[PDB]
């Protein structure tokens, strides 16, 4: 999974 | 609510107390109590509220990824009846994801956006709108998908401009906004270039204004733009 | 129950999918459902109903450990006052894990142990028994910490003689059952002595039947081995 | 913590 904040 | 009698000071206290310990559905419950005493947030205390429902929402879809993935296993050509037990968990877990999200999106919209004019605080709620939308389409499968994509993509748009036009290229809110927008378009709107499109950009913008920073901001900013370039070596 | 309403075997099927997606909480609530059919459970479901707890718990007293040394941090000269919260909140948290160990404790008084007649399940939850006292034991301060000691000592103490009496020394639940006891020695009746003792005696009992074993079974009796060791290298 | 099972 992409990253995400 | 159940919170009605603590005071505000209190609620935040614990709401520390319980992310030093990992409780994070406790640390949540006393955030959304803060919240609803109707006073502004500070910074600190917006990011509590975001820590909090990050970890819990966070769990929830990890969990339903599991779920799904046994689910779509049980429908392939050879697998053996088991009955309707998968898709009800799966759908026991996906109700109480959905409500999680509806608790958030009512917490924003019951009055955080409408009562937040500084770019900084308008920006941070607006982001965590599309964000929480965002996880709605995940699991969404009916005939509201379409309508919960555009809500998330109207609540990051909006969020976008503001942040453009108020705030430096470098702001750690501004970045992670871009960071999350730029997910949006890969893996919700089938938009891959768009997302590479916006990483890039983001980052070559973010790096230009670098020499700008203090050492700390420094630290802060090119964390996130590591992020980015991250998501972007993924995708390219 | 909550549960009262779903097939048995249904319960058992989502304790394990809840186990899958690391549910733990949900797994507990099933496997109480599926003991409160009142049928006996087997070697798989005990397990299962274990596990689920087991995990539950384990969060709670992590929690509660945290919550525990801040109180007494609070406490220390020099510390400035910060009023009522801290306490509070631990004792929330406590209240929460007495409450988790007293629903283990009344599954297994109605009726799990009166129906457990052959040595492996009576041993398995007389040990469980032992091990929800012993997390009483862990948060206990006033006029009852000697009775939930007792408690757990009178419960370890029945599983130690049916064991000895009716299990080789390698098998998994006796030298499990063996590593806790040794432990409620050692962190709560204040008696390392023991806790060594019992510790090395196991060990060696258990070293000398491994001849019997199958590759498997040795795999199983030597990794508990190991732990024993790990506490003793601890306490030596 | 010593370890239990
Ligand atoms: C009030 C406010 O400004 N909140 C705020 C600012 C910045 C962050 C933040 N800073 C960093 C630095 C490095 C990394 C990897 C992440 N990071 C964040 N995360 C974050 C969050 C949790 C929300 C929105 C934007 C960002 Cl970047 C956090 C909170
Ligand atoms: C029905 C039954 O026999 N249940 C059972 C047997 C054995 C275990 C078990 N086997 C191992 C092997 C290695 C290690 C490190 C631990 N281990 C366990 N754990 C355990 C549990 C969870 C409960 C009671 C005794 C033991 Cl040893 C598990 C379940
Ligand atoms: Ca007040
Ligand atoms: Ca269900
Ligand atoms: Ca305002
Ligand atoms: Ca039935
Ligand atoms: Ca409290
Ligand atoms: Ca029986």
């Amino acid at each position: 999974f992409p990253a995400t904040v | 609510g159940a919170m009605g009698s603590m005071e505000r000071a209190s609620l935040i206290q614990k709401a520390k107390l319980a992310e030093q310990a990992e409780r994070y559905e406790d640390m949540a419950a006393f955030m959304k109590g803060a919240v609803e005493k109707g006073e502004e947030l500070s910074c600190e205390e917006r990011n509590l509220l975001s820590v909090a429902y990050k970890n819990v929402v966070g769990g929830q879809r990890a969990a339903w990824r599991v779920l799904s993935s046994i689910e779509q296993k049980s429908n392939e050509e050879g697998s053996e009846e088991k009955g309707p037990e998968v898709r009800e968990y799966r759908e026991k877990v996906e109700t109480e994801l959905q409500g999680v999200c509806d608790t958030v999106l009512g917490l924003l919209d019951s009055h955080l956006i409408k009562e937040a004019g500084d770019a900084e605080s308008r920006v941070f709620y607006l982001k965590m709108k599309g964000d929480y939308y965002r996880y709605l389409a995940e699991v969404a499968t009916g005939d509201d998908k379409k309508r919960i994509i555009d809500s998330a993509r109207s609540a990051y748009q909006e969020a976008m401009d503001i942040s453009k036009k108020e705030m430096p290229p470098t702001n750690p809110i501004r970045l992670g906004l871009a960071l999350n927008f730029s997910v949006f378009h890969y893996e919700i709107a089938n938009s891959p270039e768009e997302a590479i499109s916006l990483a890039k950009t983001t980052f070559d913008e973010a790096m230009a204004d670098l020499h700008t920073l203090s050492e700390d901001s420094y630290k802060d900013s090119t964390l996130i733009m590591q992020l980015l370039r991250d998501n972007l070596t993924l995708w390219t």
